[PDB]
């Protein structure tokens, strides 16, 4: 795990170096954005349960056999253990932005979870439709206003529908 | 009646030169594009008769093609239609793995719209269950083997059309 | 080399076996353990993972007021047509003929076709090489 | 040509066209 | 699942040993109690669409802002009425599965594990179940031992519920 | 028909019809004011022979019905009857044309893949059309119920 | 699997009151009926003791060989006696004694951004030998709800429903 | 296939009798040809020609 | 396959969802799991109503006459001190 | 792990229906047959040590390269091993002749042996031979009269006989 | 397009193309960088350019959404926007086809032979297609208001 | 009668939605083209004569079809050839500015080679002109420009064939 910071810190000592005045002054403009990131951060995980279970009930209702007898999400346990991926992906995803690195979504979430779905038997070409309706849904909740004031947010929201991107790609 | 390696190899060969940069090039794409078109053309043979079933109740179940004197009413008529979807779905699949739409219009396309005017079946509600098998087939091999699978179907329906 | 994985070397099962109930080894390697999985190099300066940094918004849309061989061609191809077109706009409104006929339409439908390409029927003129 | 068999007038059915109303 | 002939398996094999004398003595009271059990699962089934449609007819008499509130929870439009009289027919469906079995293992396995974080999170009310489950108790119309063990059964599932 | 089928046999043949074939359409055509008052008496008892057709269906299959069977809740049910109706149809068909013939390319040709197709269990669906053999072989005497009965139990065979 | 129908409310009761240690509710939880349902009635005996070694004692199978030899305390102990011998190894005891909850040892290397695939993601609930037989469908021949009218959700290019709130809008507003 | 225009009843007399090894192929492709199944599609309706 | 299934005639091992074999034993494919149901006679055409199979009038006879023989001149050869594991 | 009853619930689940009425009527003749099929798995337990050591013996006779130094059978240790598989394998076929289904014969002791035999050396047409002693061993102790009255337990004692037969080719 | 049409103009003439013919198919696709973003400010404006198109149509024209208009009721007013979503999307192929050739063959020929023959005011489609021309030239400079307006008032042309 | 940009308006206005990005693509694709195809049909307009008299020398001049009794004997048979081949030189040169073979089968193609065997003119000898006069005008345009120009006549000999 190393964020934005630990990561241009890492490539330069495998170079020996001290970091550059430039490499400096691009990390002020990180810092200056810092109460931008943290209210990203604060609209999706206050939501947390809406991103879930709207996108879910968007998701049975475009593919609506995974919810049929027989089905993938059709018991109460596989319909538990569907939300609770839902639930992780958004849990690493809102990691990822704290942080500025997508270091600890494909550590520990990311890591063998195409694998996994492959021994067990899961499509994860739904999973990826779960994660994108997830996106948007988050993505939304980030550029309204709403009790922040108003600014430009357009570079933050476009980096965390890239972490959203990343997982989406890495589960099929 | 050719594939990818077919078509590369044919238009390579019908200029009399060997297989140059360009030849090799769009091979090497076919090649990287090999273990995405097993795993589509996997599940759909396993989950055949599920997705003609997910598609005819899609699409065309309840229209008035199925009701009496629609084109669909009698349990022969009924019947060929499931024998029928399943060419499209299972010809599909062999163009997804062949990557090439030769074999369509080779056994499927050439004579088929002059057929069903004859018969007097509806091309629309066909295009429109190839449209519908074509989006639970999205559903299963993903988004980017959906997109191949996918691009076989509708060229059914242009030249169906 | 070694004994295989696993096995004690130096107590192998399979050392006085009879080959007529002799049973072969079969293959197993350090894969599948977890020791043996490649993780990230991390020490020649390099880390798998994405984040800040990374991510850009960029506008494709709007890449930028559109190059001037856009425009200044632009210009010069409306000055161009504009001679044209509304010559060819009021040969629309005061050509307000009369109607033969019977209206096959509703009220209209009568002997001419409304606003029907006269170009297209009288392009396509009919011509005897050695005309006689 | 059968005990059941079609003819396209009498097919009185919206499925030639595709008003998916009905 | 958990059927009496599975639990009498894994007491001997959770130990290594053979099955004794204790464990055909467990498999010999499953079949005596069998007869009542398959003759309530046969009539469970052969009324089960009369019972399905009264017992969601139970849940809008003493609820009815179910079917006037707005909302993708509520039974208010006519998919939202289809996907309640599916849901009282998957607990009637899990009901004869464990007459068939013989213990509650069908619907340990497919329904109640699992079953509080589903109305946690789709804003389902188990007090509707409850009273679905309450009129079949009230309406299968057997009686003896019939009726024994079909309620025993209908009584296992408002236990999990409340 | 007998008509049809009785032509076609001796089509093919190169030959004409044999007084076999035509002491036999003659003997139908005479049987055939009596067909139409066996028909007519199915055609105005479609309400009880189909209702109580799906009577019995239900009492003897309550899987079908029941939550997960094939004809489950208000809509399916109603279609569960409907195939009754279809085949109760056929019936009135076959009696008027001698033969199964009507029946045979409408509803029995093919069936099993339509059925099968369909999720609904062909054996159920026999079930039905016995349940409505008993009801129609009720409204009838013995010399009749010997034929609309007759009809079912092909359509059973074929169903299977 | 952490839902309460899985919960472990008396083991969780004597825990509190110190009645039994963290190596008596880790022994309680492997011999649980959730774990026995949902793990060792899908996995066969070696599968089964690379679930165990890599959840207790916090590390990999060495090799192949390690889980054919501790397969056979659970063929012919049971369960009971497999996770007895486990516990009592003194790989577990030097690690987290009787006090400590177990984890994933060195997991990953200290100055490397990836890690080793943490346990649970490298072998789930069951796997391949069980895949051909437990494993879910797609298209199950099920009767599902009916949809009846499915071109009237989304209409095509030239149907005047697309325009239909658009007539309330402009209104005589 | 036999099926979308078959009842089931036609030519499991056949295919028994072939999967048994009782009769070659000649055999059963002729009496595939001669049973009524084909003449209900390749003989009625079209004309000797 | 499904109606097989769906009739209770027999269960038929198919593909799982990805389409590998289906088997109860991970070594070969397509293997089925058995007891107490295919043993038990009397429903062979079960739930395929009024099935007709065999001499259904009478109830079979029993022929619980177990014993092996000395089967002259066809007892099986095989090796002595040896197996015969199959190639 | 799952009965004969548990096996045509778990297929009617698939398809998300109810049992039919000839499925129900076949499982009362297994509830019918019952105190004759708690006969033979009384049979093969009382007599266990004996089908293990009399065809352990018989095997060791006609294959005596197993005994021989260098044979697979030759230590104290992996003698007791061979006769201590031959006890597990008549363990789970005597719980799958009570079960009425093989799934807990080949979830528990067949899957993966096969494989496992051959990472360790054992012949796998040796132990064949060793399990198709112990069916002729338990099929001739099945029907024989001795306590119980007379009756045709003859379809009981040919699905005994195909357990063996199913551990038998499963093994190698 | 302008390409097409001079070509078929040159065609028929049994010649090649002028430089007057070949100076402009030059003139016009340097031109085209420039026309794809005027039609990509039509083509998401959709929203506001045909529900305030219909906004002044029905202020303008009461009388064809009043009871006995053609565009009464919450169905035909729903197609009464839907012809304007026609004819906004033809003036989008008309700006990158650089003529009104999209627009001629697509909702211009024989158009007063639809209308006349559906009941409805082809005034009054007139008066909707100039309503959202003023919202369109809205949207733009003063040198593309006078292309986009350029093709609306063609079309206002055409359709009287 | 349609170009690049009426074909990709077409498709994109036959299913009823809007000029997407890919739409959009291939019209950016032959805006760049517009500046070569111009000065392609400009040279060719120029050496209309000269390209069509190095065609026919270079293929059918000395042949037996200009001696008698070949196709080609009479002065107003060779008089109708190059009239005959200034059209394939024309419309070829259509075709390349509108980016579209339309043109081609609407006013060429159709009945064409119904049209010649009424009157007998060898079809093979045809080809070779135009083949022949597709490789005098990839002298002229360039090589790029001469596979565009030579891009329809081979249009032409394939439906003419
Ligand atoms: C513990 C939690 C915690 C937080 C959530 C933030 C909360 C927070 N945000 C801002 C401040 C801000 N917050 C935003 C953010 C936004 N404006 C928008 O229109 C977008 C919807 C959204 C982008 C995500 C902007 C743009 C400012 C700066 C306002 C400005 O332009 O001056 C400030 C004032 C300091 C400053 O202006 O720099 C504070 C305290 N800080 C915290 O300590
Ligand atoms: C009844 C007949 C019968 C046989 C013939 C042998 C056949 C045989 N030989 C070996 C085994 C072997 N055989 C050799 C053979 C040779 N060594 C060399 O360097 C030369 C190539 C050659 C000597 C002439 C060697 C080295 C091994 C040991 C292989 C090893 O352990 O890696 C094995 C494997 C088991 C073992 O370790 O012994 C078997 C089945 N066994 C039998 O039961
Ligand atoms: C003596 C007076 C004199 C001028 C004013 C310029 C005028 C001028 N600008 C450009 C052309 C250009 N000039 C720029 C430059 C820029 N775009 C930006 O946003 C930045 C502010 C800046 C770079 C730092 C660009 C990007 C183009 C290309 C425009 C296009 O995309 O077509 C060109 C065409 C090619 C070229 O020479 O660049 C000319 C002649 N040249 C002159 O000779
Ligand atoms: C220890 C296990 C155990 C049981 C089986 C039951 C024991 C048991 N079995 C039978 C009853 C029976 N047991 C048998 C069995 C057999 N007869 C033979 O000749 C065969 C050798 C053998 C079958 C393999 C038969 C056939 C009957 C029924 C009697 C009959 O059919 O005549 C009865 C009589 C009850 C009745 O018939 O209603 C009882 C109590 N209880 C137990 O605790
Ligand atoms: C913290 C990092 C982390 C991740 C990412 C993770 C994923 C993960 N998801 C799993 C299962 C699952 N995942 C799903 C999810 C879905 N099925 C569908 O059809 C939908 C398309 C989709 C979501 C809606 C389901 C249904 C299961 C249960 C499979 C089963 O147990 O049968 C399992 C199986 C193990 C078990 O259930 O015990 C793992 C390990 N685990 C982790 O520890
Ligand atoms: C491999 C390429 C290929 C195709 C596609 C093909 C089609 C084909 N479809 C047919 C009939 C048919 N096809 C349908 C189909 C439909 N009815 C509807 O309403 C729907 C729109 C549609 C289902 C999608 C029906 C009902 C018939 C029977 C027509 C009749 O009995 O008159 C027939 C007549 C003979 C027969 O079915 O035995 C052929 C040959 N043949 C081929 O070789
Ligand atoms: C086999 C075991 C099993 C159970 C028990 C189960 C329950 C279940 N019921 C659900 C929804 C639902 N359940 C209801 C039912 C009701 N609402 C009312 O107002 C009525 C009073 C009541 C009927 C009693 C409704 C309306 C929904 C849809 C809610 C939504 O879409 O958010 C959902 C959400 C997914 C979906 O939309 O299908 C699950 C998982 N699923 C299972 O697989
Ligand atoms: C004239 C010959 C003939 C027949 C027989 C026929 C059947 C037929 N049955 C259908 C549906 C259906 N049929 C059933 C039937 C049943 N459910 C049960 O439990 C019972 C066992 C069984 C009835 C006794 C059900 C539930 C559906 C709807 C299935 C669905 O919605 O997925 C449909 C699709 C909907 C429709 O168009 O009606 C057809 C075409 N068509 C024909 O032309
Ligand atoms: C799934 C239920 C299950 C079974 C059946 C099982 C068998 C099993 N048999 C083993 C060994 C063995 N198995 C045999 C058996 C035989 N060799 C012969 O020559 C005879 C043909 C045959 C006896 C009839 C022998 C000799 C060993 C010892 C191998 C060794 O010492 O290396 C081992 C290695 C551990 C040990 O015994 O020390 C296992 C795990 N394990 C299980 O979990
Ligand atoms: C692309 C060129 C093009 C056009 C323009 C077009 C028009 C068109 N307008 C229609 C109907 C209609 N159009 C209107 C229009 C209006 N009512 C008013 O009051 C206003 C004056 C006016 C709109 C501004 C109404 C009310 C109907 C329905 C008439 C009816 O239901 O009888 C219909 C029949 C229903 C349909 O298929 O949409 C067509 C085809 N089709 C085309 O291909």
């Amino acid at each position: 795990m190393l964020d934005a910071f630990a990561k241009v810190v890492a490539q330069a000592d495998a170079r020996g170096e001290f970091l550059s005045n430039t490499q400096i002054d691009a990390l002020s403009k990180m810092v200056k954005e810092g109460n931008q990131r943290l209210d990203i951060v604060n609209k999706v995980t206050s939501n947390a349960s809406a991103i879930v279970t709207n996108s879910a009930r968007a998701l049975f209702a475009e593919q609506p056999q995974l919810i049929q007898p027989g089905g993938n999400a059709y018991t109460s346990r596989r319909m538990a253990a569907c939300l609770r991926d839902m639930e992780i992906v958004l849990r690493y995803v809102s990691y990822a932005m704290i942080a500025g690195d997508s270091s600890v979504l494909d550590d520990r979430c990311l890591n063998g979870l195409r694998e996994t779905y492959q021994a067990l038997g899961t499509p994860g070409s739904s999973v990826a439709v779960a994660i994108q309706k997830m996106k948007d849904a988050s993505v939304a909740l980030a550029n309204d206003t709403t009790g922040t004031p108003i600014g430009d947010c357009s570079s933050l929201v476009a980096e965390l529908a890239g972490y959203f991107d990343r997982a989406a790609v890495s589960v099929v | 009646m050719q594939d990818a390696i077919t078509s590369v190899i044919n238009a390579a060969d019908v200029q009399g030169k060997y297989l140059d940069a360009n030849s090799v090039e769009k091979l090497r794409g076919y090649f990287q594009t090999g273990e995405l078109r097993v795993r589509a053309a996997a599940t759909i043979a396993a989950n055949a008769a599920t997705i003609i079933k997910e598609a005819v109740a899609k699409s065309l179940l309840y229209s008035d093609i199925t009701r009496p004197g629609g084109n669909m009413y009698t349990t022969r008529r009924y019947a060929a239609c499931i024998r029928d979807l399943d060419y499209y779905l299972r010809y599909a699949t062999y163009g997804m793995l062949a990557g090439d739409p030769s074999i369509l219009d080779e056994r499927v396309l050439n004579g088929l719209k002059e057929t069903y005017n004859s018969l007097g079946v509806p091309i629309g509600a066909t295009i429109q269950a190839i449209q519908a098998m074509k989006e639970v087939t999205g559903s299963l091999v993903g988004s980017d083997a959906g997109k191949e699978m996918g691009l076989y179907f509708d060229y059914i329906c242009s030249g169906l059309s | 080399q070694l004994a295989p994985p696993g096995i004690p070397p130096g107590e192998d099962a399979r050392n006085n076996q009879s080959l007529r109930q002799y049973v072969a080894r079969p293959v197993e390697t350090y894969q599948k353990r977890s020791f043996a999985t490649p993780l990230p190099l991390t020490w020649t300066g390099e880390t798998e993972t994405v984040g800040a940094f990374d991510v850009v918004v960029p506008p494709q849309e709007k890449d930028l007021p559109v190059s001037g061989e856009a425009t200044s061609a632009f210009v010069k191809y409306s000055d161009m047509v504009r001679a044209e077109r509304k010559a060819a706009l009021q040969a629309l409104l005061s050509a307000s003929a009369a109607g033969e006929g019977r209206p096959t339409c509703g009220a209209e439908g009568r002997k001419f076709v409304s606003n029907a390409n006269p170009v297209l029927v009288n392009g396509v003129k009919c011509v005897e090489y050695w005309r006689k | 040509s059968g005990y059941g068999d079609y003819s396209y007038s009498t097919d009185r059915t919206k499925g030639h066209v595709n008003q998916y109303y009905v | 699942m958990k059927t009496p002939i599975t639990e009498a398996i894994a007491t001997a094999d959770n130990q290594g040993r053979f099955l004794s004398n204790t464990e055909l003595q467990a498999v010999n009271g499953r079949y005596q109690r069998a007869t009542a059990s398959l003759t309530a699962a046969k009539a469970l089934t052969g009324s089960a669409q009369r019972l399905i449609t009264g017992a969601a007819q139970a849940v809008y008499n003493k609820f009815p802002y179910t079917t006037q509130m707005p909302g993708p929870a509520y039974a208010s439009s006519a998919i939202g009425k289809a996907k309640c009289a599916r849901d009282i027919g998957y607990y009637l469906r899990m009901v004869t599965y464990c007459l068939v079995v013989g213990g509650t293992g069908p619907m340990d396995e497919y329904l109640v594990a699992g079953l509080e974080e589903i109305n946690r999170s789709f804003d389902l009310s188990p007090s509707w179940y409850i009273e679905a489950l309450q009129y079949i108790k009230n309406s299968h119309g057997l009686s003896g031992q019939v009726a024994n063990e079909a309620n025993a059964y209908i009584d296992y599932a408002i236990n999990t519920l409340s | 028909s007998i008509v049809t089928k009785s032509i076609v046999n001796a089509d093919a043949e190169a030959r004409y019809l044999s007084p076999g074939e035509l002491d036999r359409i003659k003997s139908f055509v005479l049987s055939g004011q009596r067909r139409l008052r066996i028909a007519q008496t199915l055609t105005e008892n479609r309400e009880r022979i189909v209702k109580q057709g799906g009577q019995q269906l239900f009492q003897r299959r309550p899987d079908v019905v029941s939550p997960g069977g094939n004809a489950y809740g208000e809509e399916m049910t109603a279609t569960c009857l409907r195939d009754l109706d279809y085949y109760l149809r056929l019936v009135t068909y076959g009696i008027i044309a001698g033969d199964v013939t009507p029946i045979e390319e409408i509803g029995l040709v093919g069936v099993k893949e339509m059925y099968s197709a369909l999720g609904t269990p062909i054996s159920g669906v026999a079930e039905g059309i016995r349940c409505m053999k008993d009801v129609a072989c009720s409204l009838l005497s013995g010399e009749d119920a010997a034929e609309v009965g007759f009809y079912f139990d092909y359509t059973l065979a074929a169903m299977q | 699997q952490i839902l309460k129908s899985t919960k472990q409310p008396f083991l969780e009761s004597q825990l509190r009151f110190n009645q039994i240690s963290i190596k008596d509710f880790i022994k309680g939880l492997v011999l649980s009926a959730p774990f026995r349902d949902l793990n060792y009635n899908v996995n066969n005996n070696y599968r089964f003791v690379e679930i165990c070694v890599q959840r207790v004692l916090g590390r990999d199978i060495y090799n192949e060989r390690e889980k054919i030899a501790w397969s056979i305390i659970i063929a012919t102990q049971g369960l009971e006696g497999f996770i007895d011998t486990l516990l009592n190894t003194q790989e577990y005891l030097s690690n987290f004694g009787d006090s400590i909850v177990p984890f994933q040892r060195r997991r990953i290397i200290p100055q490397r951004s990836k890690g080793e695939m943490p346990f649970n993601l490298k072998t789930p609930r069951y796997g391949i030998e069980f895949r051909s037989k437990l494993a879910a469908t797609q298209f199950s021949w099920a009767s599902p709800i009916r949809r009846f009218r499915p071109q009237e959700q989304q209409p095509k290019a030239g149907d005047p429903a697309l325009f239909l709130n658009m007539v309330q809008e402009m209104g005589p507003g | 296939d036999i099926s979308t225009f078959v009842i089931g009843n036609e030519i499991e007399n056949i295919k028994i009798q072939f999967i048994k090894g009782q009769i070659s192929v000649k055999e059963m492709i002729n009496a595939l040809g001669k049973s009524s199944v084909y003449l209900k599609e390749f003989y009625n309706p079209y004309p000797n020609i | 396959a499904n109606v097989a299934g769906q009739e209770k005639i027999a269960t038929i091992s198919g593909y799982t969802w990805d389409g590998q074999p289906q088997t109860e034993i991970p070594g070969k494919p397509f293997v089925k799991s058995i007891g107490a149901m295919d043993y038990m006679d009397g429903v062979e055409g079960g739930d395929v109503v009024a099935a007709k199979v065999g001499a259904f009038w009478k109830p079979k006879a029993p022929k619980e006459v177990p014993y092996k023989r000395p089967m002259g001149a066809n007892t099986p050869e095989l090796p002595y001190n040896t197996v015969p594991r199959l190639v």
